[PDB]
Formats: structure tokens, sequence, C-alpha cells
């Protein structure tokens, strides 16, 4: 392939800046480069062809260009229905490849996550196989670490997070660590507890529960 | 102006063929100089076309990391053009895309995608569709220290993914996150439903999360309360 390395990962910008989204090719593609928005769920919305060419009806907050090897989305005066995810993709010929993609999203303040921790119902006990969920509440930003230590020293696997969207109204979002068991390797042992590390709390913080008492 | 509409299964079992129609409005399929593309996206990753067919005859051009498994097709009267996905996997799940190549007129060869439909999710696995089991999730002890608790209940094992969670019939909807679905190992889904909620309101208010399962007519709803420490009651 012809290899597009689309850079920013993502990055976190306030409604008025002028980001500044950049792709890169792995030799040279003239100037067939297309630029696209796609909000979640719904379909990519074509932004820019050729590499500066503007699609009609795009607005012109966005400005392509760059030529050969190496390419540049940049959005100045960013609305808030800019917020997206965008993706260069460059068509040469087949096979047509894309690029990873960059996430604009809302840059506000910093929050420190609300631990709690959650053990499992002798409902699902009964059932052979538990789930001790670790909730990160309503932080910012994303980065956030959750170990579990049971009941002493961590336990390595068996632990899926899933994280939401910045939520509508204050733009911070959560992760749900969910450690799961054998019901009998959870009888096994007393004290569990999930450890968190998040950049907006000045050392790590441990819920537990330690069920030899509940 | 032009209509992209796709339609198939959102659900394919292993091994067989995955198979998706794009049904297209405002533009013959026939009319010369457009590629019929397929395009699939993989959860929080970047797009990969995959392959697409010539508006005027029946051309192919196909992505080389899967001609051996994909056949594309244009229906001339009906203005259809479909997919065919052979010997499915666990990493063709993806979010699955007909879109369609304009050419660039400043180049010759060059052909951008200008037009998409919203998009199938269909996701791979040999389930047959589950209603789900839902367990309370609650703090153990009264957290007096924090004036604001945190409950949830425990979506797990169904299939296929629209399970939707509300909480007190929809009268509580604030502090409420509701997370991601994620297949675990058993082929069947997994999310969790979580609000936060005043201490103090502990004893005195009730909280129940309502949850819905249309493709197996399931509607649960189950109370959240202070963990006892052996079993609990009602």
């Amino acid at each position: 392939d012809i290899q597009m390395t689309q850079s920013p990962s993502s990055l976190s910008a306030s409604v008025g800046d002028t980001v500044t989204i950049t792709c890169r090719a792995s030799q040279s593609i003239s100037t067939w480069l297309a630029w696209y928005q796609q909000k979640p769920g719904k379909a990519p919305k074509v932004l820019i062809y050729s590499a500066s060419i503007l699609q009609s009806g795009v607005p012109s907050r966005f400005r392509g260009s760059g030529s050969g090897s190496d390419f540049t989305l940049t959005i100045g005066s960013l609305q808030i229905e800019d917020f997206a995810t965008y993706f260069c993709q460059q068509y040469t010929g087949s096979p047509f490849t894309f690029g990873g993609g960059t996430k604009v999203e809302i840059k506000r303040t910093v929050a420190a996550p609300s631990v709690f921790i959650f053990p499992p119902s002798e409902d699902q006990v009964k059932s052979g196989t538990v789930s001790v969920v670790c909730l990160l509440n309503n932080f910012y930003p994303r980065e956030a670490s959750v170990k579990w230590k049971v009941d002493g020293a961590l336990k390595t696997g068996n632990s899926q997070e899933s994280v939401t969207e910045q939520d509508s109204k204050d733009n911070t979002y959560s992760l749900s660590s969910t450690l799961t068991l054998s019901s009998t390797e959870y009888q096994s042992h007393k004290v569990y507890a999930c450890e968190v590390t998040h950049q907006g709390l000045s050392s790590p913080v441990t819920k537990s529960f330690n069920r030899g008492e509940c | 102006q032009v209509q992209l509409q796709e339609s198939g299964p959102g659900v394919v079992k292993p091994s067989e063929t995955l198979s998706l129609t794009c049904a297209v409005s405002g533009d013959s399929i026939k009319s010369a100089y457009q590629y019929w593309n397929w395009i699939r996206q993989p959860r929080g990753k970047g797009p990969e076309w995959i392959g697409g067919v010539y508006s005027s005859s029946d051309s192919t051009a196909y992505n080389p990391s899967l001609e051996s498994r994909v056949s594309i097709s244009r229906d001339t009267s009906n203005n259809r053009f479909s997919l065919n996905l052979r010997s499915v996997t666990a990493t063709d799940t993806a979010t699955y895309f007909c879109a369609r190549s304009v050419r660039d007129s400043r180049g010759w060869g060059r052909y951008f995608l200008d037009t998409w439909g919203q998009g199938l999710l269909v996701t791979v696995s040999s389930a047959s569709t589950k209603g789900p089991s839902v367990f309370p999730l609650a703090p153990s002890s009264r957290s007096t220290s924090e004036s604001t608790a945190a409950l949830g209940c425990l979506v797990k094992d169904y299939f296929p993914e629209p399970v939707t969670v509300s909480w007190n019939s929809g009268s509580l909807t604030s502090g409420v996150h509701t997370f991601p679905a994620v297949l675990q190992s058993s082929g069947l889904y997994s999310l969790s439903s979580v609000v936060t909620v005043p201490s103090s309101s502990l004893g005195t208010q009730t909280y129940v999360c309502n949850v819905n399962h249309k493709p197996s007519n399931t509607k649960v709803d189950k109370r959240v309360e202070i963990k006892t420490c052996g079993g609990l009651e009602v």
C-alpha cells in the first residue's frame, strides 16, 4: 500500500481555536487526497478533494493544503458542530487507503474521577461467574489507569474497561473497569480493590470491599 | 440529492457469507464514470476500502487484502449494488459502508468518494438472540462520608446489541451513564448503567433500572438497594 499516517491521534481544542490535523503518505501521491468528517453513527461527509479544493456546501472553516507526500487540514474558527473525527484518504487508485483518524475533542478544565467499587450480588454469585465493576465518574481528560489488586497483589487480565463519550452537558466522561472471575475464586479471596491513576488528583485512589465481611 | 440506502443482516455466523445491499436513489448506477464502493470501519479505527464496481460495465476492483473473499456486483435494473464477503471471522466485525466514487477532474484515473450511506454495523458470532440477565450494582455499606453515592445494574449475556436502559421509568435522567456494549469471550454482550444520586436520598427514595431488549421481548425491572452481607431481600 501507500500508507497514510494521520498524525494527531486525538486532540482537545476549545471553540474558536485553529486546529491543524495533518496526514502523511509513505510516498508521493500527487494531489489526490480527500478529507472527510465523520460524526458518530452517521455517514462520513466529504470535506475537501484534490488537496485544497473544497466540496460545495462545506463551510470555508476548512482549509486543506500540502503536496506530494505531506498534507494538512486546517480548521480555523471552530464551531461546536465542527467536533468530530476526520479522515484523510488517498485516491491514487486501488487499493484506496485511509488515514488512522483524528478525533477533535472539547477542552474543558480538569476533573478527577469519582471512584466507586461494586461487589457482586448473591444473584450473580449463584451463576458461577461474578463481575466486580470499578467506576470512574465524570472526569477529564481520558487517560486513566485502573489496577485491580486482589487481595494484596494485583490481578492481570480478566478486566475489560469501557468508556463513554464526553457528556453533552459537562464534556467529562466515565470509565468502567469490570473484573470477572469464577464464583469459586471470588469466594477464595477477601479484600478486593481497584486502584485508579489519573492526572487530576495528587495520588492514586483505592476503593475496596472486604467481603470476608459482607 | 443522491441517496444510498443499505440493508442486510446485522449478524453473520462464522464462515458464512456476509451479504449487504446498497440501493441508489436520485442517480442511475448505469451512468458512466462512477464507482460503487464498499468500505468497512472497525470500532474506533480507520476506514478500510475493500472493493467497488464500475458504473457502465461490471468491472470490479478489489482490495488485495481480501480479493479471495469479496465479490461485488451491480444490479442494472433494480439500481442496486451488493457485497458478498465470504467466510467471515471475528475480524470482519465492523460498520460496513456503501459509498460512491466520482472522478476528480484535475486528473484522469482519480476517483474520490463523495456520497456515503449511513452505515450498517454487522457483528460476527454464532449466538441466537438471547435475553439479558440484570444484576443490581450498589454499595455494600452506605457511603455516608460522600454526600452523593453511585448505583447501577449490570446488563449481561444478551445478543443482538439493541438494549436500552432507563431509570425510574424515565424520570431519573440526570447523572445516568450507560456504557457501550462489549462482546465478551462468550459471544454475548455486557453493559452497565450507572447513576449518581444524593447519598441522603438512599433509604427514602427507591431506584430501579429498566432494561429493554427488542430482539427477545425481554423487559425486566431490577431494584437497587444497599447490599446486605449474606443474602438480601425483597
